[PDB]
């Protein structure tokens, strides 16, 4: 079993005979730059936030606690000062646009330029 | 209301000069609901 | 603010809400001084004892806010620190002294009808309110009482208090740092900050030029609201001086 010399932090699931996918618990995902590792996730506009059972929430980035116990995503367009250029609001972050219209550039999570 | 700018703009940012009227309220000849309690109490009795 | 009463939206456009990030929750109110800098109590960011020792990263600075709770889209704006600045003399580990700290923030905020900068007194006004009987506004998100939170931004006018009288009511050691406010008993009237609320500012109108100013930030008591107890506010004009200092070597 390939799962044997994987450092999955929650569980390992067995592709085939020579690969491999750690995954994660129900609200979770892998790390992009730590795919061994797991952190709340969210690709909507709200996801239930993940309180303490016995509550002190937690929300994904980009996210924010709002009523009922929900991470609300953060629009960072609208909030303004997240991006100088061209913003365009992403569940858990957002694309930066910049730079001469000709050569565009563009970002994501970060400032343009 | 003649304010006396005390910061430098270029290190303190923007709006010192119109710091302390609220847009809803100074800005709008509009009084909140307990602001004469306030200065009611700088009465100085003799 | 416990005996306090809801604020009418854009009462204090002034008003800041600390929300820590992990966990999300309320850590502390502040003040907007101008469009980059944010004031508030140094043992909301550096105590930890009580689970306080923020880095910028660990915490989101949020304007225009009224609900406690609610994502305010619209209305409400998340701006992020870009360096913390606490009062060099301030220590933790032995006092609430000099309880004061500055956020400088990454961009400069857009003003709006729910923020707008309040002011900070000089010389002549710090003298002229900051009397005895004179009473000044706190606000804030915290307990509504001892020993449980407000849906929106709570207020409450209190008068300041003759230095003696404050001395009087406390074992806790007393500086020219701080001062008190509050009613006695027999004045019949209640109020008061409490947890949550530190941070806050303590803003009185000025009966001159009409414009509030910031004289002091929500610091510490015994309790909340408890008879003949007072509650304990930095003073800001005393701490001037510092404030300009770390304005001008990191304004920009
Ligand atoms: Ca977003």
């Amino acid at each position: 079993d390939p799962c044997f010399r994987a450092n999955c932090e929650y569980q390992c699931q067995p592709l085939n005979q020579t690969s491999y996918l750690c995954v994660c618990a129900e609200g979770f995902a892998p790390i992009p730059h730590e795919p061994h590792r797991c952190q709340l996730f969210c690709n909507q506009t709200a996801c239930p936030a993940d309180c303490d059972p016995n509550a002190s929430c937690e929300c994904p980035e980009g996210y924010i606690l709002d009523d009922g116990f929900i991470c609300t995503d953060i629009d960072e367009c609208e909030n303004g000062g997240f991006c100088s250029g061209v913003c365009h609001n992403l569940p858990g972050t957002f694309e930066c646009i910049c730079g001469p219209d000709s050569a565009l550039a563009g970002q994501i999570g970060t400032d343009c330029d | 209301s003649e304010y006396q700018t005390f910061f430098n703009p270029r290190t303190f940012g923007s709006g010192e000069a119109d710091c302390g009227l609220r847009p809803l309220f100074e800005k709008k000849s509009l009084e909140d609901k307990t602001e004469r309690e306030l200065l009611e109490s700088y009465i100085d009795g003799r | 603010i416990v005996e306090g009463s809801d604020a009418e939206i854009g009462m204090s456009p002034w008003q800041v809400m600390l929300f820590r990030k992990s966990p999300q929750e309320l850590l502390c109110g502040a003040s907007l001084i101008s469009d980059r800098w944010v004031l508030t109590a140094a043992h909301c960011l550096l105590y930890p004892p009580w689970d306080k020792n923020f880095t910028e990263n660990d915490l989101l600075v949020r304007i225009g806010k009224h609900s406690r709770t609610r994502y305010e889209r619209n209305i409400e704006k998340i701006s992020m620190l870009e360096k913390i600045y606490i009062h060099p003399r301030y220590n933790w580990r032995e006092n609430l002294d000099r309880d004061i700290a500055l956020m400088k923030l990454k961009k400069p905020v857009a003003f709006s009808d729910y923020i707008h900068p309040v002011c900070l007194p000089d010389r002549e006004t710090a003298a002229s309110l900051l009397q005895a009987g004179y009473k000044g506004r706190v606000t804030g998100w915290g307990n509504l009482k001892e020993t449980g939170q407000p849906s929106v931004l709570q207020v409450v006018n209190l008068p300041i208090v003759e230095r003696p009288v404050c001395k009087d009511s406390t074992r806790i050691r007393i500086t020219d740092n701080m001062f008190c406010a509050g009613y006695k008993p027999d004045e019949g009237k209640r109020g008061d900050a409490c947890e949550g609320d530190a941070g806050g500012p303590f803003v009185m109108k000025s009966p001159f030029n009409n414009r509030w100013y910031q004289m002091g930030i929500v610091s510490w008591g015994e309790g909340c609201d408890r008879d003949g107890k007072y509650g304990f506010y930095t003073h800001v004009f005393r701490l001037k001086k510092w404030i300009q200092k770390v304005i001008d070597q990191f304004g920009e």
